[PDB]
């Protein structure tokens, strides 16, 4: 169906309970003079759009605000004239109408769902999305533009619509200031009206906006979300995040829906959604008892003196804590044996579904505190709320907690969800304390806890001061330096490698990883040479973000001593790191169990990160693959991995393969080669620089994708000397894994699809190892500014090369991030959707890209042109993290101009000539005495300039002949150009350094190679390997524009219906009848072209396609009849939308006059330089040859 | 990253060198015997040493195809184009090749088509240089001129008189007759023969004349005069578009002033330029009279023409059947009609496909007004679209090199033994056939023979009486 929406950027002033935003407003009419009726609870968000999956949206924008606005819309599609975002995509005027709307102004939207965006057959009932004003992403964000977009299954057409929104005053339209944590633009639980049934479950459709990287928890409490059909406790938002959530509410009454980060306890983050009607017991003594914690026994002693080391101002390692301790009997007087590796935790508490625990609590210590579960909701006293109550010193307890359906895990979750139990009467300070313990929930066990204890905010920091330190009175507790000495990082409270889990080779272990303390940020968990298998599938890092548990499945088939840590630097080198101890307990085709050979070296090379398209130039170090085992001659990149930048070059192999790369560090410094998939059977990784290693192994289904996802999987690889500033020096690379019988065994790759590797990070200059030199050869709170990059490979700005793919292939791209906290990347590719595979298939349009995961998409261009893949972070896209990708057709492959005369003589240039055959001459089918570009020298080329940067498909070549001998070029080589100082031989599918092209056999077969994959250039030129006598060329361009808009509209092939073409007169008699629906080019017949019965400057030819398309060039055509040539030689073009109302098109303020043919026979062809978007053509002969005759041919594309 | 699958050797460049030759200089089919041109070294994957590389595989050197008009040949295959005959060896031709030959066409009333295959429309009323090899510096053999009277647009009535000065000899083709007003200084190789509605007329090794006795003039060329004759059939050298050159050495843009250009008398006046005149007097102002041209022109296209639309291009001898058609009167005796056709017919069968398009309708013939059988003459004539022009007579008893392979017309079949004479149009015994034998050739009576003319010593000219040979000795010019 048709769906009209009227929007209008209405400027208000608004209260979060007054700021000025601007706020997409729903109207009546079209005059945009009454507003529909919006719900109390949607607040600062726009109109809901709701789209069934064949239906297609027209909305009406009127800015009336102050400032232009657009409507970008996520997950839909449309054609660039609905984008709504302005960037160098090379469309006509007519199409860049949707990037601004200036105030006053208006435009409308056309939004296509198509089969494309429907949900999957496991996404739910509506796929969720956004609108948003994209004119400046940041102003536009933060002043409130911003709307939800359901796309639903057909027929779909109790829900929410929830935006968790971050909105930063000091960043808006309006500045010229706070920032509210909002729901729907409300603070301080102020949202009303969000009212729920009784038992019904309901769906929420959250958004999360933010210009700047700021990820939440959000909690309702005694409820949790089933997201994708899994179960968890929360919604672990980003700060540009769709997802759908779904909620059983079963208890009637209020409660709160908050973010649980602590810094946001002030933010205001808060709602209120109002629920309205519309066998096996386990047993457990727990007490708390206090005692001195080592956060580091057995080390001996920088960041070890300064966090153990005792002193003047320093405690040490030991600490006053209160712990939970297990015991036996019901009079607490022996306790349970105790384990190192569960170190500060508490015991090990385990329930399934149904199952209840009976917890027996005696507070031994010398304060109050609690126990209660996260997680478990059905919590009472066994004979306001048990969360608040204190149990006073020396007192008993007892509490019950049952196991509901709401609690365990689904079939999709693994079998038990971790969770914790803690003490609720001072939440943070009786964390920091030591009170936490492990809880499994489980459906009809080694736990490792990173936990960050601030001791300054322990309550038994004074007794600490007063018995570790000589002089109590001389502490000054506000000191930085000794509040930092305080703040412990550890792993079961085990600081600086004091925790050693030891497992057996060849065994199956399941880790509980728990993510609670004073830590505000997610954490990137990971072990160092392990892939483990979470949410059904084999992946490397795991994203934690704060009071959230995950359980993770893994095979110690990796022997040796590893390193469990966290991507997060600040807290790796504070100690919390813990060691792993893994140990046993004839003419043929060229084209129709193996080792991959591999070379790379690490290599220093200038890097201006695209801004050279005075300069800064950084020096940076990359992965650089070689030809061979010297590396001596790297290996050449060519146009399908172009598009790497930075990053390194693709590893490919099969599971049961066996990977072998020789790592040589060319480099000035010790650099490393680390992939998690690098198995052995602890080891110094550590290549100093002329040194070379060798790493060996067999690829197993643990490092390979899953039956279900798709045909290959992507894993990072790079140097592990230092994690951080290795990354910020530029060593990265994509190792892709893939399923059997799935790469092409002479090339390599696998071709059914097209891969792209893209990776999103901020490279921190003065985070390299190379700052000081960089410093020294580029300078001769904005300084650091000048030395982030938001880069995509290396690139900012939109200066990414080699993302040309073809339209209606499959593309298969691989997203990484790495870097710090703020590297959360809202990757977007505008306009297209892609799918992900974890267990099932989901359809997406946004993507969040956490540090150290590799995610694996894929997705199916429909319309062709210059599409954007961007971050819709603000921040981030202000600063330039963003590029362009052009999606070709294959059906554009058009002549450029060598035989048709459009590419003038001055455009085509050569080495030399011999004698008068000048360069100009080679053109297809040229005849004559001379009629080809001819040298007598070798080593020559000849050059075509096109004047603008365009696709080229293909090339027609042809010799030539002299007196007696015949002249061609047997062989020869291509190289182009965009500016004509860099020139880049091509590749395409070749095997080797270059792709080598044959020529002619004699003098007149034309010979036709192609580009595939094509070429982007302005410049082409041709390099002859092999010629016969002379180097002689009559040559032809095939090629289309970049938008694909340069193939003929149906007039040769008769694609036009005979009722389409009508003039205001034609002529006809007893025998012959030119009758206009016989004007088609090239047709062969008798009255073979339109003839008006009167001869008259005002005649004209209308072709009328029904449907709005876009005219490019228009060919013309004479006829020989009864021996008479009779032809249009000057004509001139008009335009019509509806029939009745024409323009003439004027070019350059006056009316344009078409030059039109000189004989009857050959075509001519007359290109628009502006594109006329048009439904009705006209074509009005002026001046004419013998008769008004006149065969046509449009040549041009579709549109809206 | 270099995964050369086998048995393909991968060559990686030593980086150092910077002179070895790489994957650029790969070796093929199309070029093993040329020379590479390569930049700098180039890393890949390479046809193992005993093999080449042909498209996307690799073959054996032995077994490499040549290369031919969009076509692969593999090797010991056999190829004929035109006159000669190939066979594949080593990547080549190896010819067993006879001279070539090409035809300059006097088709139409005033229409024109040279060597090179250019047609072109002029109206002279002149006399004309048909063809001459005195163009700069020449050998001065040949010289063929045509004359026209009567083929300005009352065209119906149009006469042409052919000139031939060939070794000496003065030979005039008109009103269908060939009268030889002074005798060539060989007449070993001049021969005259009149077959079906042909006659041919060879004045040498390489120089022959195709009349129809009305209005097709053809001279027939081998290609040893491709950069020696000049004149209304172009210079011969193989381009179409400089055929237009005058007598001057200067291309012209219009096709009247290349025909005044090569005018013999000035005593005519020379042709002006007029516009053209798509319908004339007939066609003018007469759509149905149009149609009707038309629809009688369309045959060239047709089903029995359809063999020769691959080989003969059609649109001049359309062209020309519409230009005449629209002179005449009536349509079923239209003599240019009929003879356009024909022209068209013999030209598809010198290329092999013989069409037999005549029938009683439209143009008919028949030998029946010669067939008189009860009047002594025991021969059979019979019609026949493309028979053999030089079957041995009594006039021709010695096989002659014919230009083409065959002609239309009326031919007199005999019994088996018997050979036809043209003196008494009737089929005799081979030995009554007043013919001389000299040097194991036979010539008829009153024909001479020259034996040895470049010696002196041995040069003899031998005459047949009747049947008794008289050779005498040449006699020295001083
Ligand atoms: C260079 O490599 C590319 C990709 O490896 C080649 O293009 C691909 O060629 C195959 C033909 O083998 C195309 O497959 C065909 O697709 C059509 C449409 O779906 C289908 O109907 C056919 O049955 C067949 O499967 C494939 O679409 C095409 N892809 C692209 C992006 O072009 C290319 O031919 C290679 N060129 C050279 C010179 O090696
Ligand atoms: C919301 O609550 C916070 C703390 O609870 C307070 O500082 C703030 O003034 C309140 N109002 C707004 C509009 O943030
Ligand atoms: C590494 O080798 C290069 C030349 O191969 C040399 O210039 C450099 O000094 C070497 N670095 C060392 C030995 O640390
Ligand atoms: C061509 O074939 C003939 C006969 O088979 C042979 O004698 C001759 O050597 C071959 N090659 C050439 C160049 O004539
Ligand atoms: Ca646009
Ligand atoms: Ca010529
Ligand atoms: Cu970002
Ligand atoms: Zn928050």
């Amino acid at each position: 169906a048709t769906r009209r929406y009227y929007l209008g950027a209405v400027e208000l002033s608004w209260d979060y309970m007054v700021y000025k935003k601007t706020l997409f407003v729903e109207f009546t009419d079209h005059l945009f003079n009454i507003a529909k009726p919006r719900p109390p609870w949607m607040g600062l968000l726009g109109p809901t759009i709701q789209a069934e999956v064949y239906d297609t949206v027209v909305i009406t924008l009127k800015n009336m605000a102050s400032h232009p606005v657009s409507l970008h819309a996520v997950g839909v599609s449309y054609w660039k004239a609905s984008e709504g975002a302005e960037y160098d995509d090379q469309t006509s005027q007519r199409e860049k109408e949707d990037d601004k709307v200036f105030p006053g102004g208006s435009h409308t939207y056309v939004w296509q769902v198509l089969k494309e965006n429907g949900p999957m057959a496991s996404d739910p009932l509506c796929l969720t999305y956004s609108y948003l004003s994209h004119v400046d992403l940041v102003k536009d964000l933060n002043s409130g533009l911003i709307g939800a977009l359901l796309v639903c299954r057909e027929g779909s057409l109790h829900k929410f619509i929830l935006l968790f929104a971050v909105f930063d005053e000091g960043k808006s339209w309006h500045s010229e200031w706070p920032k509210m944590h909002t729901v729907n633009g409300y603070v301080n639980r102020s949202l009303p009206g969000l009212i729920g049934c009784h038992r019904k479950s309901v769906y929420w459709h959250v958004i999360g906006m933010g210009t700047t990287p700021e990820v939440h928890s959000i909690f309702l409490e005694g409820h949790t979300f089933l997201v994708r059909n899994h179960r968890q406790a929360s919604l672990e938002i980003s700060p540009i995040t769709f997802l759908t959530a779904q909620t059983l509410l079963m208890d009637l009454g209020q409660f709160l829906l908050f973010c649980h980060i602590s810094s946001h306890q002030h933010d205001g983050m808060e709602a209120y959604v109002k629920v309205d009607s519309c066998p096996k017991t386990w047993v457990h003594y727990i007490a708390a008892e206090e005692e001195d914690w080592d956060y580091a026994p057995l080390v001996l002693a920088s960041y070890k003196s300064q966090y153990l080391n005792n002193g003047p101002q320093r405690i040490g390692r030991k600490y006053k804590k209160v712990r939970f301790m297990a015991y036996t009997d019901e009079t607490f007087k022996t306790r349970e044996a105790i384990q190192h590796e569960s170190g500060i935790l508490g015991p090990l508490l385990y329930g399934e579904v149904g199952d209840t625990l009976l917890i027996i609590f005696k507070n031994q210590a010398s304060r109050p505190y609690n126990i209660y579960p996260h997680g478990i909701t059905d919590v009472r006293p066994l004979y306001k709320h048990l969360k608040d109550f204190p149990i006073l010193p020396g007192e008993i307890f007892k509490y019950k907690w049952t196991v509901t359906v709401e609690d365990g895990p689904t079939k999709s979750d693994p079998r038990c969800l971790t969770r914790y139990y803690s003490s609720f009467v001072n939440m943070e300070r009786d964390l920091a304390s030591g009170l936490i313990g492990p809880l499994l929930i489980c459906y009809k066990r080694n736990v490792i806890l990173f936990s960050v204890f601030d001791e300054n905010r322990s309550w038994y920091l004074t007794e600490n001061i007063q018995r570790f330190l000589p002089n109590p009175a001389g502490v000054q507790l506000e000191d930085p330096e000794f509040q930092a000495s305080n703040i412990m990082h550890s792993i079961n409270g085990y600081v600086f490698d004091s925790l050693q889990l030891s497992v057996c080779l060849h065994e199956v272990a399941y880790w509980y990883i728990l993510s609670i303390g004073a830590q505000t940020d997610f954490l990137s968990v990971f072990f160092s040479g392990y892939t483990f298998k979470h949410k059904m599938v084999y992946e490397d890092t795991l994203t934690l973000f704060p009071f959230s548990g995950e359980t993770v499945f893994m095979s110690m088939e990796n022997p040796g001593l590893w390193i469990l840590g966290c991507h997060n630097s600040d807290f790796r080198n504070r100690g919390m790191t813990a060691l792993l101890k893994v140990s046993s307990c004839e003419d043929f085709d060229i084209y129709d169990k193996k080792t991959r050979h591999y070379f790379i070296a690490a290599v220093e090379r200038l890097w201006d990160y695209g801004m050279s398209s005075s300069v800064p130039q950084f020096k940076k170090v990359v992965f650089q693959e070689f030809t061979d085992g010297s590396f001596t001659q790297p290996l050449y990149r060519g146009e399908l991995n172009e598009h790497l930048g930075l990053l390194g070059p693709y590893i490919r192999a099969e599971v049961e393969d066996n990977i072998m790369v020789t790592f040589r560090n060319q480099a000035s410094r010790p650099y490393s080669f680390y992939s998690s998939l690098i198995s052995y059977e602890p080891r110094k990784n550590f290549v100093k620089p002329n040194e070379t290693k060798t790493y060996f192994w067999k690829v197993q289904h643990h490092m390979a994708p899953t039956k279900d996802e798709f045909d290959c999987k992507a894993w990072a690889y790079f140097s592990d000397v230092d994690l951080e500033k290795d990354v910020h020096s530029g060593l990265i690379g994509p190792l892709l894994v893939c399923h059997t019988n799935t790469l092409n065994p002479a090339h390599g790759r696998q071709v059914t699809v097209q891969e792209f590797a893209l990776f999103f990070t901020i490279f921190d200059e003065t985070k390299s190892w190379y700052f000081t030199e960089n410093m020294e050869r580029n300078c001769r709170p904005t300084f650091k500014e000048n030395y982030r990059f938001h880069a995509i490979n290396g690139y900012i700005m939109d200066t990414l090369p080699g993302l040309v793919m073809a339209q209606d292939q499959r593309i298969r791209w691989y997203l990484l991030s790495m870097g710090s906290n703020e590297n959360i990347h809202s990757i977007h590719f505008s306009g297209h959707v892609f799918t992900v595979r974890k267990k099932e298939e989901y359809k997406m349009a946004l993507y969040n890209l956490y540090p150290g995961v590799f995610e694996t998409v894929e997705m199916l261009p429909s319309k062709a042109g210059i599409w954007r893949v961007e971050c819709l972070i603000g921040e981030h896209l202000h600063a330039g993290m963003s590029t362009l990708f052009l999606v070709y057709s294959n059906k554009c492959q058009t002549p450029l101009g060598m035989a048709s005369g459009h590419i003038r003589d001055f455009q085509i240039t050569a080495s030399g000539q011999y004698g008068q055959w000048a360069p100009k001459l080679a053109r297809l089918h040229y005849s004559g005495s001379i009629n080809a570009w001819s040298t007598k020298e070798p080593f020559s080329w000849i050059k075509v300039d096109l004047l603008a940067p365009m696709i080229i498909h293909g090339i027609k070549t042809q010799g030539a002949r002299q007196k007696f001998s015949s002249l061609y070029i047997s062989q020869f080589i291509i190289m182009y150009s965009l500016d004509g100082k860099k020139w880049q031989t091509y590749r395409g599918n070749s095997t080797g350094t270059l792709m080598v092209f044959f020529g002619n056999v004699d003098s007149s077969g034309i010979k036709h190679n192609i580009f595939n994959p094509p070429i982007i250039a302005r410049y082409i030129r041709l390099h002859p390997t092999h010629y016969s006598i002379r180097s002689t060329l009559r040559m032809e361009l095939m090629g289309c524009d970049l938008n694909s808009c340069s193939m003929p509209l149906g007039m040769e092939s008769k694609a036009i219906s005979d009722a389409q073409i009508t003039a205001s007169s034609y002529f006809t008699n007893m025998f012959a009848t030119w009758s206009p629906s016989k004007a088609r080019l090239h047709l062969q017949g008798r009255s073979n072209a339109w003839r008006p019965q009167v001869n008259n400057p005002k005649e004209w030819l209308q072709v009328d396609f029904q449907k709005t398309m876009k005219v490019t060039g228009v060919t013309t055509q004479g006829v020989k009849s009864l021996l008479t040539s009779m032809y249009v030689k000057e004509f001139l073009i008009s335009s019509s939308q509806d029939g009745h109302q024409w323009t003439l098109f004027f070019q350059n303020g006056k009316v344009k006059v078409f030059q039109g043919n000189q004989d009857s026979f050959t075509p001519v062809v007359n290109s628009l330089d502006p594109p006329l978007l048009t439904r009705y053509l006209r074509i009005h002969p002026q001046s004419w040859v013998h008769q008004i005759a006149l065969r046509m041919e449009v040549l041009g594309c579709e549109a809206q | 990253s270099l995964s050369c699958r086998p048995p393909m050797v991968k060559l990686v460049c030593p980086a150092d060198n910077l002179r070895a030759e790489g994957l650029e200089c790969t070796k093929t089919c199309q070029n093993y015997d040329l020379e590479c041109m390569s930049m700098g070294c180039v890393s890949g994957c390479l046809c193992p040493p005993g093999m080449v590389r042909h498209e996307n595989r690799c073959v054996a050197l032995e077994r490499c195809p040549c290369f031919h008009q969009g076509k692969e040949y593999a090797p010991g295959e056999t190829v004929k184009i035109g006159c000669n005959t190939c066979v594949c060896r080593d990547r080549k031709w190896n010819c067993t090749d006879h001279v070539c030959d090409a035809t300059c066409s006097t088709i139409g009333m005033a229409h024109y088509l040279t060597f090179d295959g250019l047609k072109y429309l002029f109206p002279g009323e002149c006399q004309y240089v048909l063809v001459q090899d005195y163009c700069g510096s020449n050998p001065g053999t040949f010289r063929i001129l045509v004359g026209n009277k009567g083929c300005s647009h009352p065209s119906v009535k149009c006469k042409k008189r052919v000139t031939i000065l060939v070794e000496g000899g003065e030979i005039e083709l008109f009103d269908g007759e060939v009268n030889v007003k002074r005798p060539m200084k060989d007449e070993t190789h001049f021969e005259v023969v009149e077959s079906g509605r042909y006659i041919i007329l060879l004045l040498g090794k390489a120089l022959s004349v195709v009349w129809d006795r009305h209005l097709s003039i053809s001279v027939v060329l081998k290609q040893t005069y491709q950069e020696k004759v000049c004149g209304l059939c172009g210079n011969f050298d193989g381009i179409q578009n400089n055929d237009l050159t005058s007598s001057n050495l200067q291309v012209e843009e219009d096709p009247v002033d290349f025909g005044n250009s090569w005018k013999v008398s000035s005593q005519c006046a020379d042709t002006r330029k007029v516009p053209l005149d798509s319908s004339p007097a007939t066609c003018h102002n007469n759509i149905m009279k149009q149609t009707m041209v038309d629809s009688s022109c369309r045959i060239l296209t047709s089903d029995v023409f359809q063999d020769c639309n691959k080989l003969v291009d059609p649109e001049p001898y359309l062209d020309v059947c519409i230009y005449d058609t629209c002179s005449c009167e009536s349509i079923g005796d239209c003599a240019a009609f009929c003879d356009t056709i024909a022209a068209y017919a013999h030209v598809c069968a010198q290329h092999g496909k013989v069409v037999t398009w005549r029938t009683a309708t439209l143009c008919p013939q028949s030998c029946e007004e010669r067939n008189l059988r009860e009047n002594g003459y025991e021969a059979e004539w019979r019609y026949n679209s493309c028979a053999p022009a030089c079957q041995v007579t009594c006039q021709h008893p010695e096989p002659l090199a014919c230009p083409v392979q065959c002609v239309e017309g009326c031919h007199a079949h005999c019994p088996p033994g018997k050979i036809l004479d043209e003196l008494l149009q009737t089929c005799v015994d081979p030995e009554d056939c007043p013919v001389c034998e000299v040097a194991g050739r036979r010539f008829a009576s009153g024909k001479k023979v020259t034996l040895n003319p470049s010696d002196p010593e041995h040069c003899q000219i031998c005459h047949c009486d009747v049947v008794n040979l008289t050779c005498e000795a040449c006699q020295e010019p001083g």
